[PDB]
Parts: C-alpha cells; structure tokens; sequence
C-alpha cells in the first residue's frame, strides 16, 4: 500500500525542513530507496537515486540518507526548488511492485486577511419565459477560506440541490468560494427578497436586492 | 557437430579430456549449467583457480574432468541503454562447496552486532547488478559461457557419437569398444553366466 | 527523448477507452517501460512491466484482471485499455520508463525511473455531450456575470467582448453538480458608468460540439 | 574481517599459506609495503616471473 508520509511539511528560509518516510521491514533497509518531485502539467524529476550519488543539475544541497526502517530526506532553504510537492520512491514485496508517497506539500514562508464581498445575482427575464430558475450567489476576496452557505429568503431556509466546493487559489492570489442553486421559478418569485449570510467569523453583512427590481 | 556453428571462441580448451578425440569415447550423466562472465576472469572458471568471483557464487571442483564453450557477446544481450539481467553473490560468510546452488536475500554483516534488515550501517548487500554496455571493452562485457561436466560413473554409455557400428567378429584378437570401453583381445563365447541385471 | 500517452476527455462509467503510447528517437526495443496513475489529491500508484520484445506480463496486487496491455514490435509502439472505469480509479496516467533491461522480481532493487514521459489524464464523469444553455444576469462598481447551465464535458471557455475586456475578468473555480453536469459563472467588476453607455457581450467557446454562440448581457427589465 | 570496509579485494590469490584460515595462525614481525599496478601486470607479482 501507500506508505505514510507528513503531506504538510513547510518552514522559512535559512534553516533545515526534515520529511520523514515510513515503511515496512522490507521496504525500506532491505531495499534501496528513492527521492522525486514532480511539477502540476510536467513530468517528474530525478533528484536523488541510490542515496548516495546525486546526478547532473540536482542542486547539492538535497540530500537522502536510510539508517533504518524509515528513510528522511532533509533540505536547506527554501528559495525556487522546495515550493512544489514532493514523492518517496521505493520497492518492496507487499504488492510485487514499487511504491510511492502521498506527497509532502511543500510552501515558502502570512497573507493580511480581506472582508469578504457576498454578491447575489437574480435571474433574467429569459429564465422566466422558459420556467427555470438558476440561483447564483458568489463570494469573494476572503482569506482563509472556511465559510458556509445559508439559502435564507427571510421566511424559511431550503437546502435542496446545493452546490458548493472547497476554496482554492484565484488570479489574484486569494480564495473565492461559490455556491450555486436550481429551483422552480414558482417558489423563486414567491418569496419577497433574497440574499446570501456568509461570515468571516468575526462579521455577518446581509445584502437586500429585490427580485422585483 | 553443432558446436563450430557459434561463431569463433575463446574457449575449447579443456582438462582432463581430449576436446580433439570426442566422437570416439561414450558416457553418460551430461550435466550442463549456463551463466555469464565480465571478461576479465575468463580463466576463472578453471580447477585450481580461487578468487572472489566463482568462489561465492559457483566454485569449480578440483576433481571436474570437464571444461567450458565461451565465445564474445556483442550483438546478443550488450545494449547501449544497458542489462540489468544478471547479478552474483558479493559476499558469502565462507567457502562454497562445488554444485550446490544456494540463494540469498538477507543482509551480509560486518560486525558483531546482529543484522539481519538494517541499511546505512557496516552492512552490506551481498548482490549487485550488472551494467553492461559497449563502452566496455573487456571489464564489462557478457559472454556465452556454458560449463559442461563429465561423469565417469560406472553405469552403461548412453550419449556419444553418431558413428556407426560393425558387424560382428569371433575368434580373432581385436580391440573392440564396447559403450565407451576400448579393450584388445580375442572374442569367444561367454559360458559363465549371472542373473540378467548387470 | 520523452515519452507521451494518446488520453482521453471524461467520459461515462463502464465503457472502454484504448491509449497508445509511442517511442520518439530511439529504437525502442531496449528500455524496460512502466505505467503509473496519480488519484488527483493523492499520490501516484504502481501498475506494472512489459517488455516490447518478448511475451513478460506482470501486474500490482490490486488489478491484476481490470487491465490488459498489448505490444506491438514491429509497428512500435504499446496500448494499454482500461475497461469498466469506476469513480475513483481514474487518474492521471504517464507512460513511465527505467533505464536498463531486465525481467527478474529481484531486479527491481536496481532498477528505478531515471527519465520520465508526459502523458494525459483522461477522465469519467456521467452524462451527454451537448452545448451549454447560455442565459443574461441581472447586477446586484457594478458586478455581472455570465450564466453557463449543463455543459458536458468539461472545462469552457468564457470571456467578454471577445476577450478584449479587462475589467476584472475572475474565473471561478468548477463545481459539480448533483444532476451529473457541471455549471460556472465568471463574475466581472465594471464602472456602473460605462454600464449605461456601451452594453457588454459574453462569449462562450465549446470545443466538442463546436457552438459558439453570441449573447447579450443586460438587467432584468 | 575489517579490511573489507573500503573495497572488495580483486586478485585475491595467494600463495603458500592458506588466507581462508588465519585466525588459528601464530607468527611476529610482518612486513608491510604499498606500491601500484597499472593493471596488465597483476600476474607479474609472483616468484619466477620476468
């Protein structure tokens, strides 16, 4: 199986990270192991092989050593070559084949936090003619992204096909969450107003837009 | 008849039996092992002759009467990118008896602590892996190397050449060979008798 | 040189797909070559070993009957298919390559991926190809979007007045959807003065079913 | 059982006296030299040779 390696390893510049990895008797000690990175759309690059020979354009300072039952690897600074996930190679017996890591997530050292902007859009009048209804509501401009969605019309909350992903990285170099929502037109225009109550932990804005504009 | 077929050697030398006069005699209990040779110590496989090599991984019996057919390799398992076929044993705690095929995983000590799967200390693999390429001239280059022995057993010939045999001949001093047995003298009817499995 | 891996787009669970990988430059008749899949999240996971010169055949622990590769000396080149795809085996796939050659279990101590290959991560998801149901968005600096419903595959592409518009263009990260479609919407930050002067229009590019349609953006009226 | 730590021994044949069985031996006063072999003279170290 998967061997067990720290996915979340990071430190500043000017002192030593340590990743560790863990395995089994015949995994590691009777088995020579290895150490890769790879970039996202780009094919992996071999940084240390055999652990104790370092080829050609591998920067001296990655180093790979075993004295046991689980390997570690260990850097110094963190400037270009340690901002990008990492891999431990190695072969064993317990599926006749090589093994490799979960990846250790490796950043560089935070980010001041931003009020988030909750924007509700209501449907055209093309939606209405065809008997649909297509809900949308973003948020955006907020750090760090841990938030929740309340389909609230200020009578009663519905939370019937919801449509929400986890935060990730945006252009502008922050996180942006969306929530997206289908429902009859019926029960849309039946309610008066509409808005979306998200929170920063610290600050619950509401926004009233009326659908009747 | 086949042998001369496998390009030229260097190899067909041999102890303890003519390789000029092998149609002649007839044996039996042919026993054939194949395996490879860096180049170096070709003349390593030979009675008498101990190192490292062919002494942790197949000794060669001083009593062998037998010899090896070798020839260069460079067009049958030499590639450029390299065979990681073949390995040997590096490390053996002592001597190897001759024919006894023997396999290990476990890791070679060097010291009086016990070590049994422990890495990056004294301890040593005892295997490695071949690199053979063509920028190798003669240290690392594969051969066709089969070792071949000869039994003197005493048991009826079974396997030799594809002579064929006269007619029989009685009351004259001759020499006959009978499975590989030379012999002169005169050939008469035998009176004495045995019971029928000798 | 490196290697690459003929993918596929999604596609729908319990069907079969055939890739192909193809040598560049060298005669490939000497390299010992390997298959690997990375889950997205996770990490990357073994499948096996052939050799494109004799008849070696050797899988993982764990899909020894799922996946069936076939090699071909002479047209030079190896496909592998994937048959019955699942929701979570589907990954990424690179069609790996080690130095040397050997067909041994004992080998593999020595052996390790020196050089690597590029290939594709095709992928499965359930439902019909079909172009996407564009619809205007009425404002809440004033905020409007662009409304893109049921498209399949994924990803589009959106842009505004034909891509000449820089007024805060942000895509959105994807969702899915509890229907087996996909659906975005790419907000923009505009002036509410330019609003009322020139109306913007939304562009929306779909590669397999090749429509491209032009509409009109404006507030609900 | 040292003298392995810095590199495997090449040549390995020795004359006269067994080097498989040494630990039982008992002897004084060993001499110690050190020089070098380009490589095609290996047998040449030996009684006879020219």
């Amino acid at each position: 199986p998967v061997l067990t390696q720290p996915p979340s390893a990071s430190g500043p510049p000017g002192q030593s990270v340590s990743i560790s990895c863990s395995g089994s008797r015949s995994n590691i000690g009777t088995n020579f192991v290895y150490w890769y990175q790879q970039l996202p759309g780009a094919a992996p690059k071999l940084l240390i092989y055999k652990n104790d020979q370092r080829p050609s354009g591998v920067p001296e300072r990655f180093f790979g050593s075993k004295s046991g039952t689980s390997a570690s690897l260990a850097i110094s600074g963190l400037r270009s070559e340690d901002e990008v996930d990492y891999y431990c190679a190695a072969w064993d017996d317990s599926l006749s084949g090589h093994v490799f890591g979960a990846g250790t997530k490796v950043t560089v050292l935070g980010q001041p936090k931003a009020a988030p902007s909750v924007t509700l859009f209501p449907p055209s009048s093309e939606e209405l003619q065809a008997n649909k209804a297509t809900l949308v509501c973003l948020i955006s401009d907020f750090y760090p992204g841990a938030v929740t969605v309340a389909w609230k019309a200020d009578s009663s909350p519905v939370k019937a096909g919801v449509e929400t992903t986890t935060p990730s990285k945006q252009s502008n170099n922050k996180y942006a969450a969306s929530s997206y929502l289908s429902l009859t037109p019926e029960q849309w225009k039946s309610h008066r107003s509409y808005s979306c109550q998200v929170t920063h932990e610290g600050s619950t804005v509401e926004k009233t837009v009326a659908p009747t504009e | 008849s086949v042998l001369y077929n496998f390009a030229p050697f260097f190899a067909f030398k041999c102890y303890g039996v003519s390789p000029t006069k092998l149609n002649d005699l007839c044996f039996t209990n042919v026993y054939a092992d194949s395996f490879v040779i860096r180049g170096n110590e070709v003349s390593q496989i030979a009675p008498g002759q101990t190192g490292n090599i062919a002494d942790y991984n197949y000794k060669l019996p001083d009593d062998f009467t037998g010899c090896v057919i070798a020839w260069n390799s460079n067009k049958l398992d030499s590639k450029v990118g390299g065979n990681y076929n073949y390995r040997y044993r590096l490390f053996r705690k002592s001597n190897l008896k001759p024919f006894e095929r023997d396999i290990s995983t476990e890791i070679y000590q060097a010291g009086n602590k016990p070590c049994n799967g422990v890495a990056g200390v004294n301890c040593y693999f005892p295997l490695q892996s071949y690199g053979f390429r063509p920028t190798y001239g003669v240290g690392h280059q594969p051969y066709r190397v089969v070792v071949l022995s000869f039994e003197l057993l005493h048991a009826p010939a079974t396997v030799c050449g594809p002579k064929k045999s006269t007619n029989l001949v009685k009351n004259k001093c001759v020499n006959f060979n009978f499975n590989g047995l030379t012999g002169t003298g005169v050939l008469t009817e035998s009176n004495k008798k045995f019971l029928p499995f000798q | 040189v490196q290697l690459v891996q003929s993918g596929a787009e999604v596609k729908k669970p319990g069907a079969s797909v055939k890739v192909s990988c193809k040598a560049s430059g060298y005669i490939f008749s000497d390299y010992n070559i390997h298959w690997v899949r990375q889950a997205p999240g996770q990490g990357l996971e073994w499948m096996g070993w052939i050799s494109p010169d004799s008849d070696d055949t050797n899988y993982a622990q764990s899909f020894q009957g799922r996946v069936t590769m076939t090699r071909d000396t002479s047209i030079t080149t190896v496909y592998m298919e994937l048959s019955s795809l699942r929701s979570d085996d589907t990954a990424v796939y690179f069609c790996a390559r080690s130095v040397g050659y050997c067909s041994l279990n004992s080998c593999q101590r020595w052996m390790w991926f020196d050089t690597w290959g590029q290939g594709a991560l095709v992928t499965v998801s359930s439902a019909s190809t079909k172009g996407p149901s564009v619809f205007p968005l009425a404002p809440s600096t004033a905020a409007l979007g662009c409304l893109v419903k049921d498209y399949f595959p994924e990803p589009v592409t959106v842009s505004w007045n034909s891509g000449a518009l820089t007024s805060g263009v942000h895509t959105f990260p994807a969702v899915l959807q509890s229907s087996g479609l996909y659906s975005l919407s790419s907000v923009v930050t505009v002036p509410s003065s330019s609003l009322g002067t020139q109306t913007y229009i939304c562009n929306v590019n779909h590669k397999p079913s090749n429509t491209k349609v032009d509409k009109k953006v404006e507030p609900k009226s």
